């Protein structure tokens, strides 16, 4: 343990000094990129019968001390509930009410005082939370989209404002990121926000082939995303959209 | 040959001018500070003076000569040399830039601070505590540099809000066909369109009249035809201004009337926002990048039209050009012509399936142009030829050459399904609005 | 020696060209168009339009100091060509000069 | 060096135009350059440049030739040839009567240089002791033998 | 390179052998104490016991682990791993060279210092004044070797 | 590498102070064609001008821009440019070295040239014919500068 | 040289002949090579490989050793050896009675080579001038000094 | 590199030389003799021949093809090839000096065998009388020379 420290800090010192001549250039992005990519670096670096029965005593006692609600007592029935670190996925056709769907389980997250980290890449954030007041308020979505709300919908509207506006939740309508990038976006979170104990996404596209290798698969980010679950230790949501077959 | 910080004096210059853009301009005050800081200065009778600049501001005070000299906070004085040079400096508009690389500079200046100190830290070793503490100078860096960051919604909200009760006081672009804006609701900011219709059909042409909709609300059009060139979709279009029939548009011989308002409606669409790309046969970077260069050349621009789209994979297209959707934020459009195997089924009615490694998702909106007159006539020679086995044009001709036609609004994200009736003129190609 | 008469000019229509864009961000385009940084003669020029061209595509102004900023940081352009540019007289439609 | 304490450039920025203004007033009075030999060599200038300038100028007083632009241009070494910028700026430079005290700053520097150099030898000398013990007392002789 | 400590640990080496041999030969002291100093000592707890060896001397007291033990200047303690490993040396006769050669180990220091001292000098753009620093000096470093 | 070209322009210049330093003082003409001919200049506007000034100086006419710009000899006519370029050097006093390095010059061309002209000789497998012909040229020089 | 005019060329293949016959006739005659040093040195050959045949010649007349094949190839300098195409290529040359008049023939073309160079350094000396007037007098002396 | 077996071929040229040159003046061997030895040769064959000329002419014999052909020692015969070859060889006046580059050949072949022994006592850890071993052999070749 004593060597591999000092080996640890003989690599530190290296890139302490890369990353200090990098300053004479002066792209502060770039240096930026070069922070990020370095920690991942020393992150990666830092991390039988009597083995397995260590974690079965950790899982009963865990039992002793289940998950996060769901918001449907019947999927509860089965899901028992979110498990930290456990990867789940939804395949569903579009219009079907996807979007809408996965707000609801937002807000059951939320009212269990748990932060919640959400992506969109295809949608914007604006309208995602739209959708969310619309089914707080109980306001057909049009009515909310156009402007004109009477008074008493504009009342029970700014009385749902606030309320979910102070609501751990967070959102990233960013175009086109990339799952390493998702990962490090969500290790900064989960650096910054310790109660954060959920995450959901909406959506990946599909491609099968080859081509879909190098331009942006989902076998091995659906891989690197049960990696990240069981490193930040909280179950990870995602959208899918199934094909037309 | 090389001299080390030459360039910070040029950097200190910067700084100078930021500060003379808000001097002049005391609004941009705001946008600096979200930004930049007192401490983030590299200069330091900048960095008090932008101090002073703030506490100013707070209180809702002009920002000038007079008011600087006389609330000088007196424990630190200004030497005579900067203060004049700071407004004797040549104003600068879009400092915005300037702003971002001044951060760009403290920035550095908090990373050589930073990896001088974690090495030194690391020395003394607990190694897995100086890794502990690499991890916590990464979260600080990460948190400090908001770049490309997360938050916040609430405040956006409000501002969506804002831009729709503007208009309550028509949500997105006008289609043209008030029977599809009532399921479509206009064409909606980043919303990837398609309209998947089979040659001949009037496909070419009836894009042209949706782009005028948009031309006549004065949105920026960017126009792609790969297969065709740009010369005949202006004379379709044309033809729909004019109300003039195709034939004899395109041979020459006009008469005094038609050439009259052929040339009416000439420069009011030289006026009108519209760029062409006859090149054959481009990219999806290609026009990604030619797309970042056009809106980067013209803000105006607020729609977008490709015709038409080849088949080789669909699904990666039809994503980088949702990605490009939400990317300029403006609803871009594209034209796909079916596979042959929609013809081989009975109902000869368009599905969204029939273009089929893997088949197309990405599509918010999908549309279908079906001819309702073109599938019974082919039924009508099968019925013969079984008749056989066991006039009516020129009717039509003098009825006003009007046929039924039906664009099927199959698929709508979040919204309505269904079918619309539209009445369509054969020889003009054109669709009647009613 | 009227190659390098020729020679003694085109370093001072590069130069021009070079200042006409500091002035005039936008003709970047037009100049890329045609010409490339090999294109060019004397090679601080060919490396200051190297440098222009990436300003542009990050859609960043064009000044004495971004170009000194964003040195590629492999070669820095020698003083007295760099300053030279900018004394240069700005001459408009210089695309017959391009 | 690594270290940047927003200072002692500015000194460096003095010498190179304290060197250019000595050499110009030069160009513009030939005979001072027997007191400025009298004082100052061309390895003592800083800048090279100078330095180079002003053994151009000696040898063309030593054969009664008088100092501008076009001798030295001529002139030229061809082992070594000064870029253009540092040539015409010396004639740029605003030449001031009565330069003595100037030429004493530039001697100064390249004291303060010979200096430098100097103690990082005798610094890593010691690493034998003696013989620093002597090397002492020869770089005393030979700082002794330059001031004097 | 692993190199400047090998020398090192070498002079702390000599400091400890010179020691022994005060230890045995109490007299040597004299002929010690006319050339070297508490300060011209590199390890601290050696020129500690020196100027302890020269309090003891100076009142007639013999040196050895007791006495050393116990006329502590309690100010600062000696490690007692230091403190045996100098009993434990090899004491060798006639050490008179290995004296000055602490003595030539003192010098490199005030030298490295002095040159140090001088570069400084060159930090701050004076140099006439700059000029007879070195003179100064070199009174100094003549004074101190002879 | 640019570098001949700079040395040209210069020896323009020189030709430029020269003649309008003589423009300036008209005595010095003889103490100059004394020394240098027409034909010597490198830039020809110049040698002509030198040839103007000679055939006005021998005829007792003064030299400025009135004399040249009539007393043209209507074969060949000098640049504007040139011309005026002339006039709006800075005249130097005493450039009596100026004249021999124009000299110094006029050498190197005449230098060139000849040294070309043995080139050709060795072009010409002849060589006591050739061996005479470098003798002949030694006069030529020898007499040339003295 | 770029420049090809159908002639010129013939001269060099008449002098490497030349310089083989005359090296001949010393093979056949051992006590010509005395009249031949007179005039003609190892450096004064063209062809490289008769130069150095030259110079082991004198090196054994001077030893009083007589001039064939084999003493030739013994006597190696080592430093560097003769392709054996120029070595046969000597003896099998034609030896021809009164050489004297072929031997100035090769002392000329060494005259013309030596002229060349000169010329070339020269002509680049002229780019400083009145050390070029100096330089011409220089090579008039080695000429001068090199016919008679 | 080819270059050691051209140097074989030539000195091999050599004796042939000299034998013809001893086939026809006979009176030469006298004084190649004098010099040469039967075990100085190279090349086998030509150090027989010369065996056989000695012993014909110690018995007034003269040397030519029909006497070596019959007076063969009848141990070794020379090859035809080789034979006839010696006399096929320009002979040339005067080889006295050519005996005597013969004779440096061979004292090459003794120096090698000379230099390669006192090797080989260097491969015997033995000095003194490795030492003696060289002072010994300098009396060999000393003699051999002179």
């Amino acid at each position: 343990e004593e060597i591999k420290n000092a080996s640890i800090k003989r690599k530190l010192f290296g890139l302490a000094n890369t990353i200090r001549e990098q300053a004479l250039e002066s792209k502060s992005s770039d240096i930026l990129g070069a922070v990020e990519r370095e920690v991942y670096a020393l992150l990666n670096g830092s991390t039988n019968i009597k083995e397995v029965l260590e974690s079965a005593m950790d899982l009963i006692t865990e039992n002793q001390r289940t998950g996060i609600p769901t918001g449907f007592v019947q999927l509860d029935n089965y899901t028992s509930g979110f498990n930290k670190g456990s990867l789940v996925i939804i395949g569903a056709r579009p219009s079907m009410g996807k979007t809408s769907l996965m707000m609801n389980m937002v807000l059951s997250a939320l009212n269990d005082d748990r932060g919640v980290a959400v992506f969109s890449l295809e949608m914007s954030a604006e309208q995602l939370a739209l959708r969310a007041l619309s089914d707080l308020t109980s306001i057909n979505m049009h009515d909310l989209e156009s402007g004109r709300l009477d008074d008493d919908q504009w009342e029970n509207l700014a009385k749902c404002f606030d309320h979910l506006s102070q609501k751990k939740l967070f959102f990233y309508d960013k175009s086109y990121v990339r799952i390493e990038q998702i990962r490090l976006q969500l290790r900064k979170l989960k650096s910054q926000h310790k109660e954060l104990g959920i995450a959901f996404i909406d959506y990946l596209q599909l491609m099968s082939g080859s081509k879909a290798t190098k331009e942006r698969q989902i076998a091995e980010i659906s891989r690197e995303l049960k990696t990240l679950a069981r490193e930040l230790e909280i179950p990870i949501i995602a959208l899918v959209q199934l094909n037309r077959s | 040959t090389m001299d080390h910080l030459k360039h910070l004096q040029q950097l200190q210059n910067i700084e100078r001018i930021v500060l003379s853009g808000i001097v002049l301009a005391n609004h941009k005050i705001e946008e600096v500070h979200s930004v930049l800081e007192p401490s983030d200065f590299y200069y330091p009778p900048n960095g008090l003076f932008f101090e002073i600049a703030l506490k100013l501001h707070e209180e809702d005070c002009p920002i000038d000569e007079n008011f600087i000299r006389q609330k000088m906070p007196k424990d630190k004085q200004i030497k005579e040399e900067d203060l004049v040079a700071i407004f004797a400096a040549s104003p600068i508009d879009n400092i915005e830039a300037y702003v971002e690389e001044i951060k760009n500079a403290s920035i550095k200046r908090k990373l050589f601070g930073l990896a001088n100190t974690i090495r030194e830290q690391a020395l003394e070793s607990k190694s897995s505590d100086i890794l502990g503490a690499v991890e916590r100078e990464v979260y600080a860096l990460l948190n400090g540099s908001t770049i490309e960051g997360f938050r916040n919604i609430k405040e956006v909200l409000e501002s969506a809000m804002d831009l729709i009760t503007e208009n309550q006081r028509v949500t997105g672009i006008p289609t043209g066909f008030v029977q599809l804006d009532n399921y479509t609701s206009g064409f909606n900011k980043g919303s990837l369109v398609i309209i998947g219709a089979r040659p001949s059909m009037g496909k070419t042409s009836l894009m042209m009249n949706m782009v005028l909709s948009a031309l006549n609300d004065d949105r920026g059009v960017a126009v792609f035809s790969l297969e065709m060139s740009a010369e005949q979709l202006a004379l379709r279009a044309l033809s729909d201004l004019t109300s003039i029939n195709m034939h004899d548009l395109e041979s020459g011989r006009l008469d005094d009337d038609q050439w009259e308002n052929l040339a009416k409606c000439f420069d009011h669409l030289s006026q009108k926002k519209l760029f062409f790309y006859d090149k054959s046969y481009v990219r999806i970077e290609q026009i990604r990048l030619q797309l970042r260069k056009l809106k980067s050349q013209h803000k105006e621009l607020g729609i977008a039209f490709i015709d038409y789209l080849q088949l080789m994979q669909i699904a990666e297209i039809s994503r980088e050009l949702k990605t490009l959707a939400r990317e300029l934020e403006i609803p871009i459009i594209a034209l796909v012509q079916l596979n042959r195997s929609l013809e081989n089924r009975d109902d000869k009615r368009p599905i969204l399936s029939d273009i089929k490694g893997g088949i197309e998702q990405d599509a918010d909106i999908v549309l279908f142009l079906y001819r309702g007159y073109i599938y019974q006539m082919r039924a009508e020679d099968n019925k013969i030829d079984k008749l056989k086995k066991e006039e009516e044009r020129r009717i039509h001709k003098q009825n006003g050459s009007i046929e039924e036609a039906e664009i099927i609004v199959a698929k709508n994200r979040n919204g309505a399904t269904g079918t619309v009736y539209t009445r369509f003129n054969a020889p003009f190609t054109r669709y009647e609005d009613m």
